[PDB]
RNA sequence: UAUACGUUAAGUGGAAAAGGAUGUGGAGUUGCUUAGACAACCAGGAUGUUGGCUUAGAAGCAGCCACCAUUUAAAGAGUGC
RNA sequence: UUGGCACCUCGAUGUCGGCUCAUCGCAUCCUGGGGCUGUAGUCGGUCCCAAGGGUUGGGCUGUUCGCCCAUUAAAGCGGUA
């Protein structure tokens, strides 16, 4: 939570720094108007009265000592460099973003945790390198349809059994919402009643436990984006409004 | 050397080959109008090529007019040379020859009227 | 003077306005006349050239399009490739090959459709297109 | 800057540099090679600088191949110090080089930018070379 | 003028001479000027 | 103030390096070359095309990639300004 | 310069700084003459030739050196036990 929180003071630092440089779309217009105006400008002048190609009139200033070219050529530069700037400033809020979304999701699953998970999720910091110092992937209990629902309260295993414990056809089921688990029965195509129950268990291990107001999202396993880590994306997806349950979600 | 050998022999083949055949500076103008000439002479099918002086004479004798730039144009044409001419008027349209006869400046525009 | 501008699009100031401004004729006139004769697809980027005696007596020719636009245009593609020879990104058919060939024969040096072809050929290998 | 990651001694004599090299006299890694006229100690940072001079110039260029590696370490004593009490402190590496010796190559690349390279290389090095190719 | 033992041409147009026995290098391009010593 | 043969011309001789240079002497290899070379002078030095990508703009020449075809005697999808 | 070695000097070679007195080198601070310039001008930067002459007075500190004040065309770097 130290490093999430950091992270998200990081970026409110960018955010308001970001307001005071943005000057660039006036210096780019400023060149391209100057270098369309290239010929009824004196080298020595203050001003230039310039219409816009709404046709306004704006009054750009300049070098007296420079030519409107060394001008126009400097109004480029600004543009360039203001957009060096925005870009690396934009770089930066993208990765402080994907490592505060990592870490929420995270929580997620260290509230919906067990220590068998957590075991893994320890080494998986410390790989992270935020830390320092072998096939037990998921956990199950009973389901609808006497159906076996497996799920991992780390990141790492849930992956685990995203990608090696299940084929494309079959269905996940996970938050329809920012974070929360990721579960599913082995070929998850068993009935509403089985579809339903799944939406408990997802709920319990969420963002928000006992959340009487929590969608969660069911898509097939064949659009389960495997693109930071548990940056999983989803498509081929459809969501139902559902609610926290009780141990009889086991 | 060889290579020349084989020149000039095929400049005296297409030579004897055709019967009417046409000298003629190519200086004072650009590739444009050059190409242009030789569009409309590639319509007109009379073939026109540049070669140097001294391999077309090893050729011709395998007279005067041979020293300088000089391109020529075969009709197995005097028309659109002399048109071109009047046209661009930075030329020298030295010579002819037709059947092996050496045609003179004006037999050549006599040809082209 | 050349100038690549599309069609229905005369007077997108910034890049046109200069490129009369030294001569300090009627831009917009102008733009509005090469509307009128270029009533074509718009954004058909046109070829036109002009010519300006010294008393303002412009004379303007528009001009088949570029062999790259015709082909963007054939594969329905935005961009040659960038890496072209390394990455080949775009492609169109031999028939395409043959129609904007006899399209642009009025303006070419090759009296040979197939030696145009060979041209446009080379044009492709420099924006990254494959035939078929 | 290279470096022998062990050792026997890190405290030797410095040596003789008499006569001409055994081996390493002709590139055959490569295709055009540097050698040397002249017989004198190399060290790491002149190498690095020759390599980095010469993959500057290249930008992709093919292949390499130094023909050596500093072995040699060489001692120093600290600053404003008498004469004796033990030998002095070990201070880098270097490499004993003969004439007649080949140091870098160079192959997948054209003669001449081969050997413009090995004459920036040479122009960091102390010693007088000669441009070779393989026989 | 540039005087330094290490005298070159620089572009294409830069021609090298002797003079007095020194040498030196001519150009339009007076920066590419140079001289021994 | 020798003989013969050559070398150097810097007072080298009679002080020293990296490096630089149409310095000269001796050889040796090699390309081109009176079917006419090198230099100079005259002329041309073009078309798709402003090659495409990137770029606000990159039009032979900020940079990435490619560097083909046509007129062709030849003109580089370009050597330097 | 800091130093290294111990070669003359321990039957004596007085050692910092300052005063007076100057003198030499030039890798020139000014003055003189030029090249280049990212030298418009005025001022400058850098480099080259030039050692003829000139190259301040005070506060603090024993001081050298240095900082500071005010000037100057400039307030040179060093050798001479």
């Amino acid at each position: 939570v130290n490093e999430r929180k950091k992270n998200a003071n990081k970026i409110k630092k960018l955010e308001k720094t970001l307001e005071y440089s943005e000057n660039a779309k006036e210096f780019q217009l400023y060149g391209e108007l100057l270098t369309a105006n290239l010929y009824m400008l004196k080298k020595g002048d203050k001003q230039a009265e310039v219409i816009n190609y709404e046709s306004p009139t704006i009054t750009i200033p300049l070098n007296p000592n420079k030519t409107p070219s060394e001008n126009a050529q400097a109004y480029f530069t600004k543009y360039q460099k203001a957009k060096n700037s925005v870009a690396v400033v934009e770089e930066q809020i993208r990765l402080a973003q994907e490592e505060i979304e990592y870490f929420d999701q995270l929580i997620q699953q260290l509230s919906s945790a067990s220590p068998r998970d957590i075991s893994e999720i320890r080494e998986e910091l410390v790989e992270g390198k935020y830390l320092r110092p072998h096939n037990p992937v998921l956990e199950t209990y009973e389901s609808t349809s006497g159906l076996t629902i497996l799920v991992g309260k780390n990141n790492r295993q849930n992956e685990y059994l995203t990608t090696r414990v299940a084929a494309r056809d079959d269905i996940w089921l996970h938050t329809k919402d920012i974070p929360g688990s990721h579960v599913v029965i082995r070929s998850s195509e068993p009935d509403e009643q089985t579809i339903m129950e799944a939406a408990t268990i997802a709920a319990y291990f969420s963002k928000a436990k006992d959340s009487s107001s929590v969608p969660v999202d069911y898509t097939k396993i064949r659009h389960v984006k495997k693109p930071k880590p548990g940056f999983v994306t989803y498509d081929s997806q459809h969501t139902v409004f559902v609610t926290p349950d009780a141990d009889t979600v086991i | 050397i060889e290579t020349k050998k084989v020149v000039v022999e095929e400049i005296a083949s297409k030579l004897k080959e055709s019967k009417s055949t046409i000298i003629v500076d190519y200086r004072g103008l650009n590739v444009s109008e050059v190409t242009e000439l030789r569009k409309q002479l590639r319509e007109a099918n009379v073939e026109f090529k540049v070669y140097k002086n001294t391999m077309t004479r090893r050729a011709v004798e395998q007279n005067d007019f041979l020293t300088g730039p000089n391109a020529i144009a075969f009709s197995t044409p005097a028309k659109v040379l002399n048109d071109f001419a009047k046209n661009h008027e930075a030329l020298e349209i030295k010579a002819g020859v037709i059947e092996g006869k050496v045609s003179t400046v004006e037999e050549v525009k006599a040809l082209a009227e | 003077v050349k100038l690549q501008i599309p069609a229905g699009k005369a007077n997108p100031a910034p890049p046109v306005g200069p490129a009369l401004g030294q001569a300090g004729v009627n831009i917009m006139g102008f733009c509005k006349e090469f509307n009128a004769r270029t009533a074509d697809q718009a954004g058909l980027i046109i070829p036109v050239e002009i010519s300006v005696y010294e008393d303002r007596s412009f004379t303007f020719i528009t001009k088949t399009p570029p062999a790259a636009v015709l082909l963007k245009k054939a594969a329905g593609i935005e961009s040659g490739s960038g890496e072209p020879n390394r990455n080949k990104v775009a492609t169109v058919k031999r028939d395409k090959v043959r129609e904007i060939a006899e399209t642009k024969m009025p303006d070419l040096n090759a009296a040979d459709v197939e030696a145009a072809m060979r041209m446009v050929e080379g044009t492709a290998r420099s924006m990254g297109i494959v035939i078929e | 800057m290279l470096l022998p990651k062990r050792v026997k001694y890190r405290r030797e004599h410095r040596g003789k540099m008499r006569g001409r090299a055994k081996g390493g006299t002709e590139v055959h890694f490569g295709e055009f090679g540097i050698q040397a006229l002249e017989a004198s100690w190399i060290t790491n940072r002149q190498i690095e600088a020759a390599r980095i001079a010469m993959t500057r110039y290249m930008k992709r260029g093919g292949k390499v191949w130094i023909k050596i590696f500093p072995s040699k370490p060489y001692t120093a004593k600290p600053l404003e110090v008498r004469m004796g009490s033990g030998k002095g402190a070990p201070e880098g590496w270097v490499a004993v080089v003969k004439p007649g010796k080949v140091l870098f190559e160079i192959s997948g690349v054209s003669e001449e930018v081969a050997r413009e390279a090995l004459r920036l290389a040479s122009h960091k090095l102390p010693i007088k070379t000669k441009f070779v190719k393989r026989e | 003028m540039k005087v330094r033992p290490s005298v070159k041409p620089i572009c294409e147009k830069c021609k090298v001479i002797r003079r007095k026995g020194k040498v030196m290098v001519i150009c339009e391009n007076p920066k590419h000027k140079q001289k021994q010593g």
